[PDB]
């Protein structure tokens, strides 16, 4: 949905929060990057979870 | 038959053959391959502006101390369509191709910044975004210069506000010779467009 | 039909034309050249509007 | 967790800048910017145009005056009309440039550096670009008249090898072989034009050749030792002759003049490298006559 | 610009109104005045037929770099007007009648927009 | 749907007007590329939009 | 088992770290921990706020004070006020910084060594990162009075070249062509402030030029011999003059100050290098006015 | 359909003719190849078509 | 917005011109031409015979 | 029409010959042949058993 | 002690050397580090076809 001749363009972003970027409105933090204490940064994933790969197999 | 001169202009066409698309289209499929419908493409083709770039080491050079030279010339693309428009608009690419005599027991790189267009290299930082190659091992400095610029076009040979849009300076630790091939990048454009110049045919110096 | 230019073309004869107090009788129609497509130029509508001259008048001085 | 190579070796050539001379790829060029999607918006107000003014279209069909004649009230029937400027009325059909002037200065007292001038319309400037051209090519004669002036005007096409006289710097027509005698236009596609009213007539002489594609060498260089490429440029020319002498009052001016208009539709070319012998080289007009020009050199 | 032409009917000749912008500003090889009949006459112009059309009209767009025109502190003189002679005055022989021309030119302003309130006027 | 035994060519295209590309008709300039002020660039996708990948997470 | 390698020879380029100054991409550098994804958590209860601090519309939205005037009993009406700090009642409308002080020590007996000293407010501190600005200045114009001060203030807003005075090695104002006679403000966006009761105004000056971005360049460098990225920087000043003498009884001071704070609203950057001559460098005090300073070079 | 344990094995190929390829029968020329003046050249295909990469953009 | 890399080390081998000997593959030679796809039409048209 | 690089700097080592003592896997040898695909049929009728 | 290269560029056929320009497309390698220089001609033809 973005009008580029290359093919994907670069490092598949993630979304984050309802505002204008800037002009003052205190954006808030925990709203931008989506990752809290969860399934949702990879290596606590891995051990909530509990796959192979954290034992060495 | 009244007196007065008139209009109602009488287009004639010699040679009743065949539509001439049809014509155009059947002669590039046997001699071409290839259909060049427009010279904005011929922007985006890398044509060399010079064939031996001398310098010196340890000096910061604008690229503004051979491009104002070769604008004249008319010999790549960028220079010789230039002349049939007013205007510009649009980052610049170009390559460093090496042609030195290396030695070994130095260890060469090719810096590149950015200056403002027309300032020297003293009055200028060197803390921007910048490129590194190593000729040993990748003899071609590939940088792209964007546009970032005051005005939303700009002109030809304008007044005395200088430096209103960016330009690339060059570095290398070593005296290095070059071949430099410029083009515009993805968009680059010509426009405002007025009639050509003239052009030079060649030299014999004759005998008398 | 040509580019960036004009020729002579033996109008109809026409065109008191008007421009807002001088016409311009023009025995015949003047062949116009002109911007093509016109996108004009820079952003001065957006900086402020406008002014006229009866609002020109309407300013406080001291 | 960390388990070994099962892909394969993969084959490898080490080329920087493969292929830089093609319009379309994905360049290799590092941007000094701040993000990789440095990317301006379209051309929407921008330049006072929103036509696209680099179409090869748009630019060769910007029309030029290569000709302004000179028809005396003294010049015969079937005899191109000749005076004034060069060529006369024989005008080469065809997109690349057939006049050239020559300037000559001195490098000492026994020697003089010439110098080949030409001047291009915009479309024979577009076409010193490239190899190879095939175009449908427009004409526009017009009369400048009085309503006084009276007089019938022939523009026939007579195609491939033109007539011509060449000198030892250049080439010029030959009228002498262009008279009624040993050339009649009774054969030729031909339009014979009327000025009691009428003034201007649009002739489009499509492209008719043996070739495919005509080259785009021209008058560069050409002169007695070399013109077999300014042949080879063109395939016809139109001659303009007058049929009835041109009938005019004393209380007129003697004189009518022609002015031909060129452009050109339907453009094609084919290969992005000029066919001359030395590069695309603008001509800077020097400040006094005495002075020198630049000199392109070809060594690498 | 509009221009005014006016000439007896046993005068011809032909003029060209071309203009070109940036012309006192760009390199002398990239003028106007210093190329062929066939690069002046490529500019964007227009006809002037002395029996076929006694008045000719054109619009000059915005011609400038940057946005809306510095009225204050400067002088910028963006595009340069032009009347060039294709073919020369063609009258009678006829001394002491006077075989004339006498071209007028009118000129004013379109797409207004007249913005920020100053202080300051130039001198 | 283009004859090439070549998998994928190049430099996968978008579209642009309905005319002839040569032979004059005064091609217009917003109509070849279609990437006006909107969620078609982006840069400015990204923030209005407002993906995690602007703020630097 | 073993088959052939059907798999083209790819072509390639030896470029380490290509675009290691872009914000954005996938960088190449190894880490020196355990896990390939070694990655923090969001930054809920790390820093006492949670709001983002690095915005920069949160960070050039921190006021800070650019002057502190004084405005006396004495002083005349319709002519700037200049009592005690530089620049006067004349506030260049703009994102850079337009005062500094020259620290002057020596080397030798016969030479001085100068040092230009900026003070920098939490916007001013910002643009001089980047090479452009464009940003709605916002400015509020406190007076320091009692109940029984009263008087009239205008501040109007003169676009363009600001009137200075360039002293060999600084800019200074012109307060000698902002009176009332030689300039007056009958054209000009004004407001005029009443200081009965009414203490503050907020005043938001748009982005008004002619171009499209302004230079950061400010105060840096600008002197007599060089000033026009002064000029450039700037589009406009406010400027504080006395409709009405500040009336005042015998009982309470004859002096009121007023404070001008500044921030900036809707800002946008272009280049991510700074438009400076060298680098830039926070001012460290030295511990006493004999000694000296760093000295950062360009050299490579 | 074609035996092979090399995945995918080389240059993906077009279609062509109805007889044997030796054992004379005239093998028809505009039969082998199927790219004649039309949408199926991709240099033609991109003018015809009018996709944004013939301008530039 | 910067994150490291996932991607494996590959293995490589340093040939110009493998397999140059065959008549089927994808050629790495850099044409001296406008168009990455130069291509010629069909024999329509060019020879006496079909 | 010539868009920039969106692809990392991918990591590489110059091995020629990966793991050549093993008996399955993608063989690196250029055939000196006529085509890539050079493979001979079933061993149906070549020995005298089965 | 040297930095070899080699360019290629285009002649119509059977011109010399100093009847062209160097204004076309090229393609340059440098055999220290490619020693294979692959470059392919296109046809650029006034005729559909060529005699000899």
């Amino acid at each position: 949905t973005s009008e580029n001749p290359k093919i994907g363009p670069i490092s598949e972003v993630a979304s984050g929060v309802k505002t204008t970027a800037n002009g003052i409105e205190r954006i808030p933090v925990i709203g931008e990057i989506a990752k809290p204490v969860t399934t949702a940064v990879k290596w606590f994933a891995d051990v909530v979870g509990t796959v192979a790969a954290i034992f060495g197999w | 038959i009244n007196i007065g001169n008139k209009t109602n202009e009488n287009v004639i066409s010699f040679f009743d053959s065949t539509d001439a698309e049809t014509q155009n289209h059947n002669a590039l499929m046997k001699g071409c391959g290839e259909f060049i419908v427009n010279l904005r493409t011929l922007l985006r083709t890398f044509r060399t502006i010079t064939d031996n770039w001398i310098l010196q080491a340890n000096t910061k050079t604008p690229i503004t101390d051979l491009t104002n030279t070769t604008d004249a010339q008319g010999r790549d693309y960028m220079s010789y369509l230039s002349y049939l428009y007013r205007f510009y608009r649009g980052g610049r690419r170009y390559k460093f191709f090496n042609t030195t005599p290396l030695k070994q027991s130095q260890t060469c790189y090719i810096r590149s910044f950015l200056i403002p267009r027309n300032y020297s290299a003293d009055e200028i930082n060197v803390d921007g975004p910048s490129h590194i190659t190593y000729p040993v091992i990748n003899p071609v400095h590939e940088v792209e210069v964007p546009f970032y610029s005051q005005y939303r076009k700009i002109p030809i040979a304008s007044t005395s506000d200088k430096g209103y849009d960016s330009s690339l300076m060059y570095f290398s630790n070593t005296a290095t010779t070059q071949i430099v091939a410029r083009a515009g990048n993805d968009d680059f454009t010509f426009g405002w467009m007025i009639g050509p110049p003239q052009l030079q045919g060649e030299s014999r110096s004759v005998a008398p | 039909n040509v580019h960036n230019t004009e020729l002579a073309s033996s109008t109809s004869e026409n065109s008191v034309e008007t421009q807002e107090i001088t016409t311009f009788h023009d025995v015949e129609t003047p062949n116009r050249i002109d911007t093509p497509m016109a996108q004009d130029t820079s952003s001065a509508r957006n900086m402020d509007d406008t002014h006229s001259i009866i609002q020109f008048l309407q300013r406080p001085v001291l | 967790s960390k388990p070994r190579n099962q892909q394969q070796v993969c084959p490898l050539q080490n080329v920087p800048a493969w292929g830089y001379s093609l319009y379309k790829g994905i360049d290799m060029s590092v941007p000094l910017a701040y993000d990789p999607n440095n990317e301006l918006g379209d051309l929407k107000d921008v330049f006072p145009s929103a036509v696209d003014e680099m179409a090869i279209g748009y630019v060769c069909g910007n029309p030029a005056v290569k000709h302004v004649l000179t028809w005396k009230t003294t010049d015969a029937i079937q005899k191109p009309i000749a005076n004034g400027d060069d060529w006369g009325g024989v005008i080469p059909v065809g997109m690349p440039c057939y006049s050239k002037s020559i300037r000559t200065t001195r490098i000492s007292a026994t020697e003089n550096r010439e110098t080949e001038v030409m001047d291009a319309a915009p479309c024979e400037y577009v076409a010193n670009m490239f190899s190879y051209w095939r175009a449908t090519m427009c004409y526009r004669i017009t009369v400048v008249k009085t309503a006084f002036h009276t007089g019938r005007l022939e523009i026939f096409f007579e195609p491939g090898v033109i007539p011509v006289k060449p000198t030892v710097n250049n080439i010029g027509p030959d009228q002498d072989r262009l008279t009624g005698a040993v050339a009649p236009s009774d054969n030729n596609y031909k339009y014979i034009l009327d000025l009691t009213n009428d003034t201007e007539v649009t002739i489009r002489v499509p492209f008719v050749s043996n070739k495919m594609f005509l080259k785009t060498a021209g008058i560069y260089g050409a002169n007695s030792e070399n013109n077999w490429n300014f042949h080879e440029s063109f395939s016809g020319f139109l001659c303009i002759r007058p049929v009835t002498k041109l009938m005019a009052p004393d209380t007129v001016s003697d004189n009518v003049s022609i002015v031909v208009w060129k452009w050109a539709e339907d453009v094609v070319v084919v290969e992005p490298k000029p066919l001359t012998s030395g590069p695309t080289q603008v001509y800077r007009p020097p400040p006094t006559a005495s002075t020198a020009v630049e000199v392109l050199n070809v060594e690498l | 610009v509009k221009l005014v032409l006016n000439a007896n009917p046993f005068v011809a000749g032909r003029m060209y109104l071309a203009y070109s912008p940036y012309d006192d500003k760009v390199d002398t090889a990239r003028s106007v005045l210093q190329t062929s009949r066939a690069g002046v006459t490529g500019y964007p112009g227009v006809e002037l037929d002395f029996q076929l059309d006694n008045s000719v009209e054109m619009t000059i767009p915005y011609a400038s770099f940057q946005e809306a025109y510095d009225l204050v502190t400067g002088t910028e003189d963006f595009v340069q007007l032009y009347l060039f002679p294709i073919t020369p005055v063609l009258g009678p022989k006829s001394e002491s009648e006077s075989s004339k021309v006498d071209i007028s030119v009118y000129m004013w302003l379109s797409n207004i927009s007249l913005v920020i309130p100053t202080y300051r006027i130039n001198p």
